[PDB]
């Protein structure tokens, strides 16, 4: 354990900052390692194999190391070439694909460290590119496979090109053959921004091609790589190659899954920063190996803020670059990447907050100028960014004491008040309100903003002292008020409703009446509403039978709490998982006529959103619980057979899975079909009327679709077949029916 | 296997800090914490309503329950307060992101918890508030104002 | 673990943006 634990910190401690030059460091592991080779081989591949697919970051240094080591054993450099080998095929296997990128990575600088014979790995990536002449067989795996070879190449080009330029050009070739008829149908579901300057979001790998090529024109000399290995010229130059072995992909399977495809987050150009130094091109590979390493170093400490802003802001290059400006567009472009982040949202806030704490004096400037010009490019924005925007920013805020010079984005005030600019701006304020009280809000904005400061969060009564007797439902309103006041019971509350002229099992009036008194004497906290909540649930059960009585519910809550969308969002919340509403209440309420006014607000989109995610969860808990109770029957009859009730629980079991599964094709399926009736209803409208169809409203819609399919994909892909079937067909309008066949190339 | 150094994770490991009041070993005290969803949030300010906890902590996962701390004799909050959450993950993540982030203008310390317990939500403080509203002796408007040691 | 520095640096920033769109 001891030799174990040594060794492990040992060989990671290379490549942090340190007196010695990294040179020296890795000339002194090399030399530890072999001492002692003989009696840790398998625990030395084995580290150097996790340590080359978890630290792709450091890449090249481990590389070198190995060459160091190869230079002295030939032995150990053939069994780590066959280990690579193995650990690439069940990482393909396996079905996840980016390691095997980093591993696909590795072993390409490793032929300059002269370990692999550059034949061999022009041969393996010949077979790379033409497994884009497989028929019958999803793009998202050739995309994958041409992409690790492009990616491959900034770090062993140079090479592969010197000594067989033939079968490099011919692989070069192939490569543009199958990269011009591809399938661009998913990137305006993926573009950040759909506007075509300052800065196009063009594909992944039509970036990745334009840089491959440029860098090609370059005769191969870059800038930013560190090559450590160089400075051993003579040490790994006498060392032998080894060759690989023919190697042939895993052939598809219907279990395979394959990474889906990205849209560059460019957002930064070299005019952006006149004194510092020159940021590397939007189309030079400089700039794809800064950011793939700086995601990289994201991505392994993702867990530790201080220390990921600690590695970011110390990532070293061969040329000095804008540093400050690659870290924030990199996370901007995390946080903005669709169809969601890498990691968690607050996260992202955090780890900024963190860095300009680290670099108080340069990076708050960058922050402040990639706020304004995110906030410029708002009229084309995703709808899902904006609101990540919007929150970034409203934290942000709520941890600077909310200043900010409001007065620079006044050109909001002028235009539309539905438009992205002021749009934006009036969220973010309900946000910072959210994040402290109504009258903070007003102080901060200069007075020109108040239009867009949020209404005061009051609960409306419709049987105030001050209203009127005329409506009807005051007597029985008054009669509930007072025995709430007097400690009711559920019983003598039903005998007071039993006396309400029903207008038409389900009463509109009575669940008005209750709803409205209930709410209105628990307007003080979310603590005494749910209390309320809870102790009348039998009413709310009661009353709420049929679905029109829940429908009927929530248009009242609503009614009651319209200036005070978080208490909207909470007391949904309480009633979903209360079993009060069901989710397809909900659902149905969000795209109901009441919210008409309020359907472009983020508050309706985050309930709608968190009742998805409840319903998930609620199916995942059932499955697991499922699951759970099959292998603990399976342990029991394999422990008996070495040597009733229990099934029939396990029916049970799966009888509510199968229940909850449907619930959650019920919810996706209304979802979509109010979905499709709103947005068609639209479309005839504006046919019929001879006006524009690209308005406010159907860019947030339609967005909203866009939002729901890339969100919750991995759901609807088991949908696929019904949504294609019953909603979305050939008769639907062209223009709906573009997101569900974006929708479809995503993952095809 | 898996890298060490990746697998560190400083902002989530147990604090020093023990329960006082708890009825049981220091063993079972940590079989709680290390399956428990409650955090406790401390540094509030006396003002700190709890709808702008619930949104900084429901930014971090979903929320199965707030309890506020009120004091022990006057009932009013005391800046303090417990997050129960649904999974453990979304606690992690709470600790990880939320504490350290300012909260009305305060830095919001979160730490781990064994659960809630009826009794748990007012200050332990002799003077009805916090043990180091107690003890403190710097003018806090936030949290009242002099420590309750100053004044008497 | 004060951020006072960062505050300060905001502050001023913002303030330095303020007087710029006064000017
Ligand atoms: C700080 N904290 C409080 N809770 C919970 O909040 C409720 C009321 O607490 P409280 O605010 O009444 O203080 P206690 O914790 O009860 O007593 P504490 O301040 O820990 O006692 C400190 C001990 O050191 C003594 N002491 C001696 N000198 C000093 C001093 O100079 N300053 C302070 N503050 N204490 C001193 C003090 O009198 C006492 O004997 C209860 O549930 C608490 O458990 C916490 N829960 C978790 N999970 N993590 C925490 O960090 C945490």
């Amino acid at each position: 354990n001891e030799t174990e634990d040594h060794l492990e910190s040992l060989i990671c401690k290379v490549g942090e900052k340190s007196a010695c030059s990294l040179e020296s460091n890795l000339e002194g592991l090399a030399g530890v390692l072999e001492a002692d080779l003989p009696n840790y081989k398998s625990k030395i591949l084995r580290l150097l194999c996790t340590v080359a697919r978890l630290l792709p970051e450091k890449l090249t240094i481990y590389t070198t190391l190995v060459g160091l080591l190869n230079a002295r054993n030939y032995n150990f450099g053939g069994e780590f070439v066959e280990a690579m080998i193995r650990q690439l095929k069940e990482s393909l296997k396996a079905n996840n694909y980016n390691e095997a990128v980093y591993l696909v990575r590795f072993l390409s600088d490793l032929v300059n460290c002269h370990v692999i014979a550059a034949p061999s790995m022009v041969a393996m990536f010949e077979n790379f590119v033409s497994v884009t002449q497989e028929e019958d067989v999803p793009q998202v795996r050739r995309d994958w496979y041409v992409y690790a070879f492009l990616s491959s190449l900034p770090w062993v080009g140079k090479e592969l090109y010197e000594k067989k330029d033939a079968e490099m050009d011919r692989i070069f070739a192939n490569t543009e053959s199958y990269l011009k008829r591809r399938q661009k149908t998913h990137v305006p579901m993926l573009q950040v921004w759909t506007a075509d300057k300052p800065h196009p979001q063009e594909e992944y790998l039509d970036c990745l091609w334009a840089q491959i090529q440029k860098l090609k024109k370059d005769r191969w000399q870059e800038r930013h790589i560190l090559r450590p290995y160089l400075a051993f010229d003579s040490i790994l130059c006498e060392a032998l190659q080894h060759n690989l072995p023919p190697f042939t992909p895993p052939p598809h399977t219907e279990d395979s899954v394959y990474p889906m495809p990205r849209v560059i987050f460019r957002m930064f150009d070299y005019t952006d920063d006149p004194e510092g130094p020159v940021m590397p091109g939007s189309h030079s590979v400089e700039r794809f190996v800064i950011e793939e390493n700086l995601h990289c170093i994201i991505k392994s400490h993702w867990k530790e803020r201080k220390t990921c802003a600690a590695q970011l802001v110390s990532y070293p290059g061969k040329n000095k670059i804008p540093l400050n400006y690659h870290i924030v567009e990199v996370i901007f472009a995390e946080l903005f990447q669709l169809p969601a982040p890498p990691h968690i949202d607050v996260m992202y806030t955090t780890l900024l907050i963190e860095l300009c704490k680290l670099q108080p004096g340069s990076l708050p400037q960058v922050l402040a100028q990639a706020t304004e010009m995110l906030y410029m490019r708002l009229d084309t924005m995703n709808t899902t960014c904006v609101d990540r925007f919007i929150n970034w920013f409203s934290h942000h805020l709520s941890n600077f004491q909310f200043r900010w010079s409001w007065e620079d984005w006044s050109d909001c005030l002028s235009q539309d008040p539905e438009s992205p600019k002021p749009k934006f701006v009036r969220e973010v304020l309900e946000k910072c309100m959210r994040l402290s009280y109504h009258q903070r809000i007003l102080d901060i904005v200069p007075p020109t903003f108040s239009a867009l400061c949020p209404v005061n969060p009051t609960c409306i009564y419709k049987y105030g002292d001050e209203s009127s007797n005329s409506l009807p439902g005051h007597s029985v309103a008054l009669c509930l008020a007072v025995a709430f006041k007097s400690k009711a019971t559920n019983d003598e509350i039903f005998s007071i409703l039993k006396d309400v002229p029903n207008p038409n099992s389900f009463n509109p009036l009575k669940i008005e009446v209750f709803v409205q008194t209930l709410l209105h004497l628990a307007a003080k906290s979310f603590s005494h509403s749910f209390s309320a909540l809870a102790k009348f649930h039998e009413v709310f059960k009661t009353l709420a039978e049929s679905d029109e009585g829940k429908l009927h519910v929530l248009r009242v809550m609503f009614e009651v709490w319209r200036n005070h969308p978080q208490m909207i969002a909470v007391l949904v919340d309480k009633m979903i998982r209360t079993q009060i509403v069901d989710c397809a209440a909900v659902a149905n309420w969000i795209f109901s006529s009441e919210l008409s006014r309020d359907f472009t607000r983020l508050f309706v989109w985050e309930i709608l959103h968190s009742t998805i995610r409840k319903m998930n969860k609620h199916v995942l808990k059932i499955q697991k619980e499922l699951e759970e109770a099959k292998e603990k029957l399976a342990r029991q009859h394999k422990r008996r057979s070495d040597d009733g009730v229990l099934e029939e629980q396990i029916e049970r079991l799966q009888e509510k899975v199968e229940s909850a599964q449907s619930e959650q094709k019920n919810l996706f399926l209304v979802i979509f079909q109010r979905f499709i009736m709103i947005l068609t209803e639209h479309l005839v409208r504006c046919e019929t009327d001879g006006t524009s169809v690209l308005t406010p409203w159907y860019k947030n819609c339609i967005e909203r679709l866009q939002q729901i399919f890339l969100q919750h994909h991995q759901i609807i892909q088991q949908y696929m077949v019904t949504l294609e079937n019953l909603l979305f067909t050939a008769e639907l309008d062209p223009h709906i029916l573009a997101v569900f066949q974006q929708f479809c190339a995503l993952q095809a | 296997g898996l890298l060490k150094a990746l697998r560190s994770d400083s902002y989530v490991e147990l604090s020093q800090y023990r329960d006082q009041h708890f009825r049981g070993d220091n063993e079972e005290q940590e079989k709680l914490l290390k399956k428990s969803c409650t955090l406790y949030v401390g540094n509030l300010s006396f003002y700190t309503t709890e709808e702008q906890i619930y949104e900084l902590f429901s930014k971090s996962g979903d929320i199965k329950k707030i309890i506020m701390g009120l004091d022990k004799m006057k009932k009013t909050a005391c800046g303090f307060c417990f997050v129960e959450y649904y999974s453990r993950a979304d606690a992690e993540n709470a600790m990880r992101y939320i504490n350290g982030t300012r909260l009305d203008d305060r830095i919001i310390r979160t730490d781990w918890d064994a659960g809630f317990k009826e009794g748990r939500q007012y200050g332990r403080g002799r003077s009805g508030g916090q043990v180091r509203d107690e003890y403190r002796q710097d003018y806090d408007a936030g949290r009242g104002g002099y420590g309750k040691l100053a004044q008497n | 673990e004060d951020d006072s520095e960062l505050q300060r640096a905001w502050g001023a920033l913002i303030k330095e943006k303020e007087q710029s769109r006064q000017k």
